[PDB]
Order: C-alpha cells, then sequence, then structure tokens
C-alpha cells in the first residue's frame, strides 16, 4: 500500500483514534504490525489549485 | 453550546479555506476533528 | 477535556492575531469569554 497520509497522521498509527479516512477500516487493533515506510510527500504532493 | 462551538469553529474553518492558508485550513481542520470527536 | 478545547480556541485567537483580523480577533475573544463563562 501507499496512501498520502496527512502531516501528523503518519503518527496516527496508534490504536483507538479516528482517522480522516481511516475512519472506515484503519487504526491498529490488536497486533497489526503492518510495516510502513514513510516520508515527507512534499516533493510533488501539493498542486497549483 | 458545544454544537454552537462546532458552529463557530467550522465557520472559522470555512473562512480559513477562503483566505488561502491551505496549511492552516488542513491542520486546524485536524484540530476541529479532534474537537468534535473529542 | 474542555481544557484542550479552550486551549484550541487560544491557538485559534493566536493564529488570528498573527494573520491580521481585528474584527475576527475581537469576535473569537468575546466568544472565548462567553465560552469560559457559559
Amino acid at each position: 500500500d501507499s496512501f498520502v497520509i496527512r502531516g501528523d497522521e503518519v503518527r496516527q498509527i496508534a490504536p483507538g483514534q479516528t482517522g480522516k479516512i481511516a475512519d472506515y477500516n484503519y487504526k491498529l487493533p490488536d497486533d497489526f504490525t503492518g510495516c510502513v515506510i514513510a516520508w515527507n510527500s512534499n516533493n510533488l504532493d501539493s498542486k497549483v489549485g | 453550546d458545544k454544537e454552537w462551538i462546532l458552529q463557530k469553529i467550522y465557520e472559522i474553518m470555512r473562512l480559513l479555506d477562503e483566505l488561502x492558508d491551505a496549511e492552516a485550513s488542513m491542520r486546524v481542520s485536524d484540530l476541529i476533528y479532534e474537537f468534535m470527536k473529542k
């Protein structure tokens, strides 16, 4: 997977919280060690308009 | 007036969107999210 | 609890007084007094 996370929501990988769209499914429940490799999307993930 | 709190704060969010902060709008909307959720 | 939220409104009034919206700062400030009170 690869989804454009919000700024701090790279830290919302922590149980119990409401996400922006992780409302549907995401939010670590018991023992999801889902590997993630993250960084600043600020290369191109910001557009005129 | 917790719902009027939501009222004032999302009016703040709409005006932030119109001003062109983008930045402020996005993560102050994160603030409002963790406000109305909690 | 409501401490975090009213501190949110503190941060909001600070963002406003940094932006430049005298009217909006007075609005959120009087709402802050009427939100600590009511």
